[PDB]
């Protein structure tokens, strides 16, 4: 605020202009990049009054009437996480950005996949969790045959999410690197107004107080120099740094759209083991997917063969392998041991025994 | 308009200005001045000593009254080789070399610093380059013998041409005697004046040499006792003692945001609404155009619903009840639009319809009918291909 | 004979509040760990500047001379404490061995169980001491334990001290240009400190 | 003239530093037209609202100044009716699930 | 190497820090990229003689 040395900041022009049409371009984008993750659902879905989701236990990522509103882990997240330079408020509010993130979750709990492809329709989620089952190769009767078990392993498994994100807050250094980037980056831009950049002091008062005009002149322009080239560092900066939260940004944007709204088959994108669902839970700067998943965990031996020789007739199996226990033949779906009679309708017939080679000799039954 | 270096404006909402409170006064503060620099014990004695032969020294590490010794008579006359008197009472130096010595006046004469003879080449020795002056009043009072000047020699400041002084005591110190005192240069610098201290509103100040501007309040931090500054983990200022009143101000930064213009397109309207960046209503009637500038901008500062919101005071638009999509972004969940009779508003954005899907536990939708739908995507492929001759571009 | 310095002898370098903050700044310091020289007076060199320390239960130290040589040929400084006062002078003074007790002058100014520090040091001419005391223990070396000198007086006198000496159980080490990260408390009081070049992990 | 090679280089290398970025973010948005035109046009995408939202069915190229626009044929469900629904029936004792 | 030099490049402040901290970062993150792209393995699973 010295005018002595704003009248020689027009001698360098448009400079102290377009950096702050840079850093506008960036705080727009900000709101950008939380409307394309969040913004996803065009309805405000809420859950119902009933909790009979077929023993599951959804509870801890729900919404909570007592806490804004957010569920009991978002909250966990939110704890975790801790000179003319103004600071500017985000266009969603931590209250509308909840409210997404519960209509995202009470869509997905009550009605599937199907509110990303038209009206929600309801479905019981027992039935929602058998068609999860199928999109992974496994057989729908396997759920209900074992649906006590796999809801208590759901459960226990969001409990431990809530003691690991309690016992330590080492795991959300993603977020909270963001945040030590654009505090160490003020603080160092602020810091460089102490430095001289080879002028008799670093602060302007005294160069205007202690010289002659046609002396103090020549010492502001370093200061000048200095300070716009500190500035244009930082926006620079800022501007390499926005690109890689953008990239982040619509990763978490595609993580929504296919693991949350869907079933995504990409191995390994949503979580490790065969993908079943995803749920959604707001923090600070960012957001946090729980991906749930099937993954296969006690394999047995068995002796196979690619065909079956009956009348002379080659067989195969329709949708699964032959395998043996080492003194009769069956077929078994291919991600979970369910052995079945060999009969023609779980197979079917191409050629002669002569082609194939390691096919077996095994009776194949006729209903 | 002129932001944009157009004629026309598409819709939308644009940064045009930087609105900052101006101080509104100066304070200053000093401790309370002591130890003044006895300048009478060099005056006062001004009928002792030969004014041509005596001796002098410096007076030092006390503060100069030199404004109070530019108002006040206290000697027949003065004069001074460097700046007047009260161009003195802003000075400093190491030490003013002084003395005192009656003289006959035909000699004494010569004894004002940087003046002819051979007071100020010699006997009284002080070119124009002395910073301060001498000072003398009429020797035929009492610093006169019997016969005149003979007491004393006539022609440093007021000190080592001289031979034993002729003038008569019948007349006064500007050709008889003369009693007289000469006194002229980090230790003896002029005293620092003071204001009183103002509160809770944007000033300029300055406390001992170290000056800013800012809100200046009462505040809670507990200083150790020979500390006087507080400083903030940026390096940045943020408290000061009173040297007067040895208790903590905290420094406030003065009001400060960025204004922007809210407007439909200039194809729709030419009304617009104003929004100042995290300024408080109370304070927005300041520094920049505001309530004085007739009903072309006073409109847009002094009423037309003045409304208070989480991103700033926003001038011009209607509040409303409802809630409608996002038509132009203001901030913290605020958006505005033109709107039936037609007029700027703003309003909470709605987030969407509500709707409790229908679940239990033996319920299931299935849709009987569809339809095919086409959505148009569009995506950015490539930019302008440019190349740029630099020894063209900078040297012409 | 020499001993151990220990974390002995920081003190606040500007009159300046900070708080709950650690503040790295280069100044004349006396070095962790040091070997700091013991005594029972003996003409001393001054250095940069000097940390001085005493351990007493008797009060028989009186005072201290700088300057050159302190005897007529130019103004040297004579600081003395009378148990009424603090008081100093800058005269030429011409004395013996020294004015010890039985056991021109352009400025002037007034104002074991237990451990006296000091910190002696000039810059742009500026004089200035900086001091602490304490209870002890240990009445037979510097005690392995942590407090920060604070000023007193700042004379801007200019004179050239390049020897000094005691007036009538005491230690002497050398301020050398350091850099030190210095731990500001709650309340604006130095509390802890690291001289950076001690060990890799100082650096650190 | 040294204080105009300085500033008018300093001008120049700002230009150029800015270019750099937003050619970094058209290449994002290249690499993604190029990938939607692959699984989209060539092909039918699973991936949930790659290709348009609803189910998607196909998508036509059509060229534009600077980049490309796409229309994605996709099919959206309508009318639905709400009916009682159980997850397997008993017959003769044995519990029958749908295929 | 020039102490006269060095002292003047100390009044340009923070500039040398942060330049060493930007290609610090962008080392660290190369053996993360590398990291990443073939350590998708949880054991050094080895092939049959046959
Ligand atoms: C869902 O699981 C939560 C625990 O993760 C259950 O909440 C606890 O319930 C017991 C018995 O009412 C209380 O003593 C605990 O204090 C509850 N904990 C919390 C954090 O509220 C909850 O009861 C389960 N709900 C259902 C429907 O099974
Ligand atoms: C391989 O599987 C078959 C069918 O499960 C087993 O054959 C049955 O064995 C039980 C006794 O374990 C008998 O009671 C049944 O009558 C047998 N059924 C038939 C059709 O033979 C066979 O034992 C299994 N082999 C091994 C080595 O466990
Ligand atoms: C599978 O069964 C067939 C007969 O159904 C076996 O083929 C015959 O095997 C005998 C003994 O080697 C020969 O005398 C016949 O000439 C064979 N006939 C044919 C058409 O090859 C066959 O060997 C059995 N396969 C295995 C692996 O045991
Ligand atoms: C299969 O058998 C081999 C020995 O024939 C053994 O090394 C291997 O661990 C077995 N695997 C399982 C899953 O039992
Ligand atoms: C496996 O290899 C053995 C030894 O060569 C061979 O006899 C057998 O027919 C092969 N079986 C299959 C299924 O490849
Ligand atoms: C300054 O002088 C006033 C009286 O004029 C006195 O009340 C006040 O305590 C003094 N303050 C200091 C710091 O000497
Ligand atoms: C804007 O309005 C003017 C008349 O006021 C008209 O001539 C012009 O074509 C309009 N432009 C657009 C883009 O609608
Ligand atoms: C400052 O703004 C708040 C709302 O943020 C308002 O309630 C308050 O009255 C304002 N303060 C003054 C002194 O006008
Ligand atoms: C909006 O409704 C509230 C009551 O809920 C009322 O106090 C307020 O005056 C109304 N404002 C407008 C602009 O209608
Ligand atoms: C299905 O919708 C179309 C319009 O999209 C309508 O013409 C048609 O009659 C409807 N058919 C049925 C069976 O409802
Ligand atoms: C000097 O001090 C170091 C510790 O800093 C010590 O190892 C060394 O022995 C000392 N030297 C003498 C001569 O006492
Ligand atoms: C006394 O001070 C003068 C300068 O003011 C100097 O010439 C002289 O040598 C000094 N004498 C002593 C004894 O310090
Ligand atoms: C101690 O010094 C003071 C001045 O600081 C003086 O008035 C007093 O007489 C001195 N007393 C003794 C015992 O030297
Ligand atoms: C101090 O001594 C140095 C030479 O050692 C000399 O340059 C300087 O002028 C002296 N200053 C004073 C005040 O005597
Ligand atoms: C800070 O100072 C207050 C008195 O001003 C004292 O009561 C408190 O114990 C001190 N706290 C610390 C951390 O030293
Ligand atoms: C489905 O049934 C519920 C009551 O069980 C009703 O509220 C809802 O409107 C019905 N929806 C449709 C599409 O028929």
């Amino acid at each position: 605020d010295s005018t002595e040395c704003s009248n020689l900041l027009l001698q360098y022009g448009s400079f102290c202009t377009q950096l702050n049409r840079a850093l506008t371009g960036i705080a727009v984008e900000q709101d950008k990049n939380t409307q394309e993750v969040f913004a996803q659902v065009k309805q405000i879905y809420k859950t119902p009054p009933i909790k009979d989701f077929g023993g599951f236990n959804f509870s801890q990522i729900l919404p909570d009437p007592s806490k804004s509103k957010r569920s009991f882990i978002e909250d966990l997240l939110f704890n975790k996480v801790t000179n003319g330079l103004t600071v500017l408020p985000p266009l969603l509010t931590d209250e509308m950005i909840a409210q997404y993130t519960s209509a995202l979750l009470a869509g997905t709990i009550t009605s599937g996949w199907t509110f990303g492809a038209g009206a929600a329709l309801q479905i019981p989620f027992a039935m929602q969790m058998a068609y999860r089952f199928n999109g992974i190769g496994v057989t729908q009767n396997v759920l209900y045959e074992n649906q006590k078990l796999i809801a208590n392993q759901f459960n226990s498994a969001i409990g431990k999410i809530q003691d690991s994100l309690s016992s330590t807050a080492s795991a959300l250094g993603k977020l909270q690197n963001v945040v030590n980037q654009n505090a160490q980056a003020l603080n160092t831009l602020v810091k460089q107004l102490s430095s001289n950049f080879g002028a008799i002091s670093s602060v302007l008062n005294d160069i205007l107080s202690r010289l002659d005009k046609v002396e103090a002149e020549v010492q502001i322009d370093r200061l000048i120099t200095g300070r716009l080239q500190s500035l244009q560092t930082y926006v620079t900066q800022q501007l390499i740094r926005a690109a890689e939260i953008r990239a982040s940004a619509n990763l978490a944007a595609t993580k929504m759209s296919e693991c949350v709204l869907g079933q995504s088959k990409r191995v390994d994108f949503c979580g490790k083991g065969y993908h079943l669902m995803s749920f959604p839970q707001s923090a600070p700067h960012g957001v946090v997917f729980l991906h749930v998943t099937y993954v296969p965990a006690q394999e047995k031996n068995f002796t196979t063969a690619p065909a079956i020789c009956h009348d002379g007739k080659a067989h195969f199996p329709r949708e699964g392998v032959f395998v043996s226990n080492g003194t009769h033949w069956f077929v078994t779906q291919r991600n979970f041991y369910e052995p079945q009679i060999i009969t023609t309708d779980n197979t079917f017939v191409s050629g002669n025994c002569d082609v194939v080679i390691g096919i077996v000799n095994n009776t194949v039954y006729d209903p | 308009k002129c932001t944009l270096k157009s004629f026309t404006v598409e819709k939308g909402i644009y940064q045009t200005s930087n609105f900052r409170v101006q101080p509104t006064e100066s304070i200053v503060r000093f401790p309370n001045i002591t130890n003044l620099c006895p300048f009478g014990e060099v005056f006062n004695a001004t009928r002792f000593a030969s004014v041509y032969a005596w001796n002098r020294k410096r007076i030092s590490n006390c503060v100069a009254d030199y404004s109070v010794l530019y108002n006040s008579a206290s000697f027949s006359t003065f004069k001074c080789y460097g700046v007047s008197p009260t161009k003195l009472n802003d000075l400093c130096f190491t030490n003013v070399y002084a003395d005192s010595f009656v003289i006959r006046g035909d000699e004494v004469r010569q004894i004002a610093p940087g003046q002819t003879g051979k007071i100020a080449d010699y006997n009284y020795k002080l070119p124009d380059d002395f910073t301060g002056c001498v000072i003398a009043w009429n020797s035929n009072n009492l610093d006169s013998k019997v016969g005149g000047n003979y007491n004393y020699r006539y022609r440093k400041p007021f000190e080592r041409p001289l031979q034993s002084y002729g003038f008569q005591p019948t007349n006064g110190v500007g050709y008889q005697p003369y009693r007289v005192v000469v006194l002229s240069f980090a230790t003896v610098c002029g005293p620092k004046k003071s204001t009183n201290l103002v509160k809770n509103k944007c000033v300029n100040f300055n406390f001992n040499g170290l000056t800013g501007t800012g809100v200046l309040t009462e505040s809670n931090k507990k200083f150790l006792p020979f500390q006087q500054f507080g400083r903030d983990i940026a390096d940045t200022t943020d408290a000061v003692r009173d040297p007067q009143t040895l208790e903590i101000l905290d420094i406030t930064p003065c009001s400060f945001g960025g204004v922007s213009v809210i407007t439909p397109g200039t194809n729709t309207s030419n009304q617009v609404a104003v929004l100042y960046q995290g300024v408080n209503c109370t304070e927005v009637p300041v520094a920049i155009h505001a309530d004085q500038l007739t009903p072309t901008w006073r409109v847009y500062s002094t009423g037309s619903n003045v409304f208070q919101t989480r991103a700033g005071c926003l001038i011009g638009a209607e509040h409303v009840n409802n809630s409608y999509e996002c038509d132009i972004p203001i901030g913290a969940g605020i958006c505005a639009s033109y709107q039936t009779s037609q007029s700027i508003i703003a309003y909470t954005m709605s987030l969407g319809a509500e709707n409790s899907v229908a679940y239990s536990n033996n319920s299931i939708a299935i849709p009987t009918n569809f339809t095919i739908s086409v959505t148009t995507e569009i995506l950015p492929v490539s930019m302008t291909k440019t190349s740029v001759d630099c020894t063209m571009y900078i040297c012409g | 004979a020499y001993t151990n310095s220990f974390t002995r002898g920081v003190y606040y370098p500007d009159k300046v509040f900070r708080s709950s903050v650690l503040h790295s700044t280069q100044d004349l310091f006396l070095p962790f760990f040091s070997n700091v020289t013991w005594f029972h007076n003996p003409v001393l060199p001054f250095n940069d500047g000097v940390y001085f320390a005493s351990t007493e239960k008797s009060n028989i130290i009186r005072g201290w001379i700088f300057g050159t040589t302190l005897d007529s040929k130019t103004q040297s400084l004579l600081i003395v404490n009378n148990a009424t006062n603090v008081v100093i002078k800058v005269c030429e003074f011409q004395f013996c061995n020294d004015p010890f007790l039985d056991v021109n002058c352009t400025f002037e100014y007034v104002s074991f169980k237990n451990l006296r520090e000091f910190v002696f040091k000039n810059i742009d001419g500026y004089f200035k001491i900086y001091s602490k005391h304490t209870p002890i223990n240990l009445v037979r070396d510097l005690p392995q334990g942590f407090s920060a000198l604070e000023p007193l007086v700042d004379l801007p006198i200019g004179i050239n001290i390049t020897r000094f000496q005691t007036l009538l159980a005491y230690y002497v080490g050398y301020l050398q240009p350091r850099t030190f990260l210095l731990k500001y408390n709650e309340n604006g009081t130095i509390t802890d400190a690291v001289d950076c070049a001690l060990d890799p992990l100082s650096e650190t």
